[PDB]
């Protein structure tokens, strides 16, 4: 998936 | 331009009792009160499933209104979507290109779009890695005398320089469809590491005006065209980086500056632009420190 946010 | 002075524009001394009765909580808090902004704007392209893939993080996506579209495509891969924002700077539209840092897919629409664009220089402010976690694509040849082909642009590398906190990198881009060559200036800053600040705002600022000189440098051998600022979303960094810009831009020029005004702006152009609040506060502290620097205040 791969978030930015919340570290 | 979007980033007009008016109409609470400040001048540094203004800036200083600001920063001061408002305080590091004070402009932490400020920061919130941007993200609350209604998010004018929409993200359908990013989010079309044909792009989804050309996105490196999920909740990164970027405005449909302000987005950088692919016109010179080939493949059924390469919709005209790239995950990159025009981004408006001091008196000037369109001043950057924010996008994030490429992907091994979106390594050719990055450089369809610098070379569509009439880019003269890239900023890149990320490691192409840390903690391990990928961040970056390595999207052009890194060596010396190496050369990528992505299509009808070949990328070839005309020598680096490594300096203290950045490397600079001539980036030949020949147009082999239509026999045009153009240099690109590739800078690469070291040491930002990603949700925080740069390690020096001095280093910050010097690079700043390292990053200027080659843009005024290039366009005086050619209405400007736009810096393209990525990181690893291409907000975070990428949004303190250009509000950091267009705010000494106004201060030198006019000899005043409004942050909020300009990352309230920069958002509804590059959505997200700057990431923590401590980058908010670092763009206060950068501008302050700059004028303790130069005698300002």
């Amino acid at each position: 998936s791969q978030v930015y946010s919340l570290d | 331009s979007v980033h007009v002075p008016g109409p609470h524009a400040m001048t540094i001394q203004e800036l200083v009792d600001y920063v001061n009765a408002r305080q590091k909580q004070g402009i932490y808090e400020e920061y919130e009160d941007i993200r609350r902004e209604n998010p004018v704007g929409t993200f359908h392209c990013s989010m079309s499933p044909g792009n989804l893939e050309k996105n490196r993080y999920g909740d990164v996506p970027c405005l449909d209104q302000t987005r950088v579209k692919l016109t010179k495509r080939s493949g059924h891969t390469q919709t005209d979507y790239i995950n990159a924002s025009f981004m408006d700077g001091y008196k000037q539209k369109n001043a950057y290109i924010g996008t994030q840092g490429p992907l091994e897919n979106t390594y050719r629409d990055f450089w369809l779009m610098v070379w569509e664009q009439k880019v003269l220089v890239i900023v890149m402010t990320t490691r192409f890695e840390e903690g391990g976690r990928r961040k970056c694509g390595q999207y052009w040849p890194l060596e010396k005398d190496s050369r990528i082909r992505f299509g009808f642009l070949t990328v070839t590398n005309l020598g680096v320089e490594n300096m203290n906190h950045y490397k600079k990198t001539t980036l030949e881009i020949h147009n082999t469809e239509e026999r045009q060559k153009r240099q690109v200036t590739h800078f690469q800053f070291l040491s930002w590491p990603a949700y925080g600040v740069p390690s020096s705002a001095a280093s910050l600022i010097d690079f700043l005006r390292v990053v200027r000189n080659q843009q005024s440098l290039a366009v005086s051998n050619m209405p400007e065209p736009p810096i393209v600022v990525h990181a690893s979303a291409g907000i975070g960094r990428t949004g303190t980086f250009c509000s950091l810009d267009i705010c000494l831009a106004q201060l030198e020029e006019l000899g005043t500056l409004n942050v909020f005004q300009t990352v309230s702006r920069m958002r509804t152009q590059r959505a997200f632009s700057i990431q923590t609040p401590e980058q908010y506060y670092f763009c206060y502290k950068a501008i302050l420190e700059f004028a303790e620097k130069e005698g300002m205040v």
